[PDB]
């Protein structure tokens, strides 16, 4: 009984966990195709 | 909610977390009269005085007396009958009983693999969604770190 | 092989056809006297529908069953009946122990999930 | 008995497992703690 209900309490937080770090993962992704710009515009500058 | 228990692999940060749940705990602080004298004997837990005439060792004492010895006799010959039809088997009323005592525990040591083998049924299908989190989990951390280092050298 | 209500070893057993649990024929329809219903499934049972379905060896021993028999029958019964109710009054303690530490410990999430994710949040601010 | 035994052995493993999620998230804001100060000194 207690496999059971625990397996039960895990399968639902998995996605929760996953999806916290992946929402996390998005934001990281913005700033990195955000600072590269800026480095881009130093070679017109030249 | 969600902490991996199989790939998680110390007793003092256990001691680290037991502290800060306790300091969030300081702060939010049908029978009859049988059913009496059941409750009554076994409360004071004292044994119920018997009298025997056995017990007594008397014997003419006066005629009340008399009357018990004939106590005596009546039960010791319906002893002799029932050690009588005991002795008549003696041995084959109590052997059926031991195969039954043998039927009847091979039972719950059948119970005994059908909750063993389920339970690590449970415990199996877990650990493939425990690797398989901190497989993505993984990932994400590699990520993470790699991100906070580019945006410093990009800067 | 043992009955579903007092866990005794019935010499006349009975089977319900609703729910296949066998238990003893005076304590199953003791039962299906007083709350019309199977205790066990908790659905509609009557005294006619249940079907009806041990060797006892006595000790040499056999005023033993007068005296020294008797009164362990109901010895017995008592003093485990008593630890008994010692025991659901000291589980239900500890099952208010059990739910107040559950919410003492919810309330870290709550707030250790508000403290981590915004200074990560922060070390995503410092590089611009 | 056994009806809140299960309410006994679920609720306590249950707090276990919690117990291993903050100390997850504890060490968490710390190495988000340490960072932050060696970084916004520099």
């Amino acid at each position: 009984s207690t496999l059971c209900h625990h397996s039960l309490p895990a399968l639902i937080e998995g996605q929760r966990k996953y999806y916290a770090d992946y929402y996390a993962y998005r934001q990281e992704i913005r700033s990195l195709e955000g600072r590269r710009k800026r480095l881009q515009a130093m070679l017109n500058s030249s | 909610m969600d902490g991996l228990s199989f790939v998680d692999k110390p007793d003092g940060y256990k001691n680290e977390i037991d502290q800060l749940v306790k300091k969030e705990f300081a702060n939010i602080k049908a029978d009859n009269s049988v059913s009496t004298l059941t409750n009554a004997l076994y409360t004071e837990y004292l044994k119920q005085r018997n009298n025997k005439k056995r017990r007594t060792p008397d014997f003419n004492d006066d005629d009340d007396t008399l009357f018990l010895e004939e106590y005596r006799r009546k039960y010791p010959r319906i002893d002799t009958s029932r050690y009588i039809p005991n002795e008549s088997s003696e041995v084959s009323l109590l052997g059926i009983v031991d195969s039954y005592l043998k039927h009847q525990e091979i039972v719950l040591d059948t119970l005994l693999p059908q909750t063993v083998s389920n339970q690590w049924r449970i415990n199996n299908d877990y650990i493939r969604q425990t690797c398989t989190i901190v497989e993505e989990m993984n990932i994400q951390q590699r990520k993470q770190i790699n991100d906070l280092e580019i945006y410093r050298k990009r800067l | 092989m043992l009955c579903a209500i007092s866990g005794k070893v019935p010499r006349r057993p009975v089977l319900s056809p609703k729910s296949r649990t066998i238990f003893e024929k005076s304590l199953l329809e003791q039962y299906v006297k007083d709350t019309g219903n199977d205790p066990i499934t908790n659905e509609p049972l009557s005294i006619e529908e249940i079907v009806e379905i041990a060797q006892q060896a006595s000790l040499t021993e056999s005023i033993p069953n007068l005296l020294t028999s008797l009164q362990n029958e109901w010895d017995a019964i008592m003093l485990e009946n008593f630890k008994l109710r010692s025991t659901l009054d000291s589980l239900t303690k500890k099952l208010s122990t059990v739910m107040y530490e559950r919410d003492a410990a919810k309330l870290v999430a709550a707030q250790l999930l508000m403290e981590k994710n915004e200074d990560s949040k922060d070390l995503p601010k410092s590089s611009q | 008995l056994d009806s809140l035994t299960k309410k006994l052995s679920t609720v306590m493993y249950e707090r276990d497992a919690a117990k291993l999620v903050a100390a997850q998230l504890l060490m968490e804001k710390n190495e988000d703690s340490k960072d932050l100060p060696k970084s916004s000194q520099q």
